[PDB]
């Protein structure tokens, strides 16, 4: 989801 | 081997034979977790492979090595996405173990994942409304 | 709900998706039980109906009435065919409940059956090799 | 089975 995807580190459903 | 799993499967089967579909709420959880893991591994392959590169299981790996890597995954807090990554991580370790003809490690990894969920993640899961919240948010 | 069954489902899905047919731990027990219960209900209808005619559930029925009927079924000893009848009896109680718009009773019947297995049948099951023995003898 | 059947009461896989 967009809300989960935004917790990735910048270097990295 | 759970007597309750056996009971629920037999009753569900017997009810479907008469035309009745006994809704199991964990069935929706299982399906959403499968789909979310597939999407994580495909749409975020760099995040996925970054996690799988941190550990390779051998018959000498201790649980504490798995626990340290997963602890780093949740270093900045638990969220449902990191929990998806945790399931995908364990599945990649199992696929690798079978690739290397070490199928016994699958049951070992499965026991480590349950231990980690129950010791580290279950209070957070309860605070956030249980696995039904995951289903509602994923679709 | 159960983190362990969530883990086992996901790892089996992932392994099978990659080309390694894995099957969950109790898949052979569930299949053997479903098969034996179908055979019992089809080929031994007199015995099936005799057992089902001994109890009718309402929302006020207590576990003790279920346990009364099942204790009678095992009075001359536990064996695997009587355990098969106990499952078919529970399944009949569920179908009847849904037939009379009391679907809420299904999860109570499942809890009764799990309780009876855990409290009354598990010592014999484990003494006799566990459910894996049932699969070895009759699967 | 014949051994399961043999434990039915005479009146009654």
């Amino acid at each position: 989801t967009p809300e989960w995807a935004s917790t990735l580190r910048p270097e990295c459903p | 081997q759970s007597n309750r799993e056996l009971v629920v499967d037999f009753l569900s089967y017997k009810l479907s034979q008469k035309g009745y579909s006994w809704s199991q709420p964990m069935a929706a959880v299982k399906q959403a977790l499968r789909e979310a893991g597939d999407e994580f591994e495909l749409r975020y392959r760099r995040a996925f492979s970054d996690l799988t590169s941190q550990l390779h299981i051998t018959p000498g790996t201790a649980y504490q090595s798995f626990e340290q890597v997963v602890n780093e995954l949740f270093r900045d807090g638990v969220n449902w996405g990191r929990i998806v990554a945790f399931f995908s991580f364990g599945g990649a370790l199992c696929v690798e173990s079978v690739d290397k003809e070490m199928q016994v490690l699958v049951s070992r990894i499965a026991a480590w994942m349950a231990t980690y969920l129950n010791d580290h993640l279950e209070p957070w899961i309860q605070e956030n409304g249980g696995w039904d919240t995951f289903v509602e948010l994923y679709g």
